[PDB]
């Protein structure tokens, strides 16, 4: 059993008021289900879209979870993982540098 | 050239959360052009990329039907794969696999691929030589004389030398424009500092396709590739790619750091430094 | 295109 | 909307056992059932199931056709959406149809097959069903002449997933979820594409009583288990086939009739190799 590795990050440079797209790449995890959320301050965002369902040469899976948003100075963005390796959700924040 | 197809057939069962599940997805290069789910209300295949778009109606009934079959055939596989490993029905189990053809710049056939897993693990492959099996322990070895007496690897050579060539040899023109043009990576160096004495460089690369590239950090020219922070690459959702590459660094000595990226989109590999 | 190629266990 | 389930068969006999689960929201806790007629009725006054339910012994009163809500505090309803629906259906409550397949039981790979199902006790409708599947049974109404009712269940093209054993039930007006006692099961194997065995006689297919004979079945493909048919419509019998020094995988059952014999692997009963020609004795 694989647990996810997580990235978040935005399609393009980000730019506060201009409209842009958040992502959450989860990839080297097995088996399949998994559960993936974008937050918005906490709070679960509603109209989040995926990729389909593939995998890597290892066979582990990768999805990609996007949103479109547009960023500003006051708001904080993350993703929110679950997966049967992990005891607990992993959360991770969206860092305009990384 | 060089050029690849895939396709990646994901199999399981989940007792008591829904019903066996077949999903199949094709590439073309690191491009995904076509999908197929059991889940859906009315299965069929459908397009991915806008190149595949104006492809006839006897395309996707003919690929419909190929697809609805396999997924019968995987459904089985599954319950088979319970007697061959002695598991219970209870639990929940994964089938994948992936299979395709790889061509050079005058599309003809360089190598064909076709390998099955189990739960995660080999299960089991065909061979180079496209006319023998591999397989990774004793169930799988059941499968590999099933395949051996129906002859099965003849069949899917003759698939892997000739519908597998000549319909990518079809996509990569269909969707030329995208599929054949490399899109150099925007670059840039980033600088955060860690402690008063302490730095990380950071190189980015966005916005390239292929996903093929490669970044390193160099200190008066000797790689760091031991001291490098490599990040996987990843997809931007625009059908590009992003990567970057960190390497921390001593106050005051950036300027000894160099960053070289190389991809096909770009004339000459890149040398950049931060200021 | 995918393979029209029949692969049971 | 939650996937509600029958474990381990919807089609269940009296006395036996089945367990209904409701998954919602990554779970199998909290839930309401209801049946097709009261639907927005609960049945139980409402009890709310705390875990999966057992229904065990059962009995003719859960047959019927369910779906479930699961518990949705945060919501406007207190409650989810309806589930799919499924069918519980009890067998044992008329006497048992009869099964028989046409042309046979043994089904070239990509062909097809009739299973028809009978009896003189007039059944409304018909009910046929592989062993083990959670695939649902088919049904077909059932078609009166000459004194029985009957009906015919095309199967095919053929392939490993139509292969199995089968049983067929019939059902009356008025109790459409219960079912008769199941007919008497056939096995339904597909053959093919392996490639076919060699049969041979040992010292030959000229017997005179009471000398001994064996028949052999060999193959050039790593076959585990040879099956010896005789047209005569004895069970076949079975084997492990043994490597020889020659590399040739072989069965020798000793012992008129015309034979055949197939070839089948370890776990895989209902699918054997095309057959050997045949053979006099
Ligand atoms: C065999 C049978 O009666 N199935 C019924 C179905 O036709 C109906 O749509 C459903 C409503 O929930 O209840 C079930
Ligand atoms: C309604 C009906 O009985 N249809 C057919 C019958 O004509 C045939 O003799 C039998 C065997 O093929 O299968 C059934
Ligand atoms: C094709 C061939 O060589 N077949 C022979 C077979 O006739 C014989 O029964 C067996 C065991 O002695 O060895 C092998």
């Amino acid at each position: 059993q694989r647990t996810p590795k997580i990235q978040v990050y935005s399609r393009h440079p980000a730019e506060n008021g201009k409209s842009n797209f958040l992502n959450c790449y989860v990839s080297g995890f097995h088996p399949s289900d998994i559960e993936v959320d974008l937050l918005k301050n906490g709070e679960r965002i509603e109209k989040v879209e995926h990729s389909d369902l593939s995998f890597s040469k290892d066979w582990s899976f990768y999805l990609l979870y996007y949103t479109e948003f547009t960023p500003t100075e006051k708001d904080e963005y993350a993703c929110r993982v679950n997966h049967v390796t992990l005891s607990q959700p992993k959360i991770v924040k969206w860092d305009r540098d990384m | 050239g060089s050029h690849s197809m895939r396709y990646f057939y994901t199999a399981m069962s989940r007792p008591g959360r829904g019903e066996p599940r077949f999903i199949a997805v094709g590439y073309v290069d690191d491009t995904q052009f076509v999908r197929f789910d059991s889940d859906a209300a009315s299965p069929r295949m459908a397009p991915r990329a806008p190149w595949i778009e104006q492809e006839g109606p006897e395309y996707w009934d003919g690929e419909t039907r190929n697809m609805k079959a396999s997924a019968q055939t995987y459904r089985e596989n599954l319950r088979t794969a319970l007697r061959y490993y002695n598991q219970s029905e209870a639990g929940s189990h994964i089938i994948q696999v992936m299979y395709g053809c790889d061509v050079g710049p005058d599309g003809r056939l360089l190598r064909g691929h076709d390998q099955s897993a189990y739960d995660g693990k080999d299960y089991i492959a065909l061979n180079e030589d496209l006319s023998s099996w591999t397989a990774a322990d004793t169930a799988a070895q059941i499968t590999q004389r099933k395949w051996e007496a129906a002859r099965v690897a003849e069949q899917l050579r003759a698939y892997l030398e000739g519908l597998c060539v000549e319909w990518l040899r079809r996509y990569l023109e269909n969707g030329k424009e995208t599929l054949q043009r490399a899109d150099p990576p925007k670059t840039h160096v980033t600088h955060h500092p860690i402690s008063d004495h302490e730095a990380t460089l950071r190189c980015w690369a966005l916005g390239f396709y292929p996903a093929e590239i490669t970044l390193t950090w160099q200190r008066d020219g000797e790689d760091q590739t031991q001291d490098t922070e490599l990040v996987e690459t990843r997809p931007a959702g625009d059908r590009t790619f992003q990567k970057w590459a960190a390497v921390v660094v001593p106050s005051g000595e950036e300027q000894r750091y160099t960053c070289h990226v190389q991809h096909e989109g770009l004339p000459k590999p890149l040398t950049l430094r931060w200021e | 295109l995918s393979s029209p190629v029949t692969k049971s266990f | 909307k939650p996937f509600l389930s029958a474990w381990p068969s919807a089609v269940v006999p009296r006395g036996g056992h089945v367990t209904l689960r409701c998954h919602y929201r990554h779970r199998f806790n909290n839930f309401m059932l209801y049946k097709e007629d009261r639907i927005h009725i609960p049945i139980f006054h409402g009890r709310i199931f705390q875990e999966s339910f057992n229904m065990s012994p059962v009995t003719t009163a859960h047959a019927g056709n369910y779906t479930c809500r699961g518990s949705h505090p945060h919501s406007p309803t207190g409650w989810s959406a309806p589930s799919n629906p499924v069918v519980i259906m009890v067998t044992g409550n008329h006497r048992k149809p009869s099964l028989l397949a046409h042309p046979g039981p043994l089904v070239k790979s990509g062909e097809r097959v009739i299973l028809q199902c009978w009896s003189d006790i007039m059944f409304e409708h018909f009910f046929l069903h592989k062993e083990g599947i959670s695939k649902d049974p088919s049904r077909l109404v059932g078609q009166i002449h000459d004194g029985v009712s009957k009906a015919n269940f095309s199967i095919g093209p053929m392939m490993l997933a139509l292969a199995g054993t089968y049983r067929c039930y019939g059902s009356v007006t008025h109790t459409p979820y219960q079912l008769s006692a199941p007919s008497d099961p056939l096995d339904i194997v597909v053959t093919g594409p392996y490639e076919k065995p060699s049969l041979s006689a040992q010292p030959g297919p000229k017997v005179q009583a009471g000398e001994s004979v064996t028949l052999s079945c060999s193959s050039r493909s790593s076959y585990d288990m040879y099956h010896l048919s005789r047209e005569g419509g004895a069970h076949e019998r079975r084997l492990p086939a043994v490597r020889k020094v020659n590399r040739t995988f072989q069965a020798d059952f000793p012992l008129g009739g015309t034979y055949r014999c197939f070839g089948s692997f370890r776990h895989s009963p209902y699918e054997w190799s095309d057959p050997s020609d045949p053979l006099l004795v």
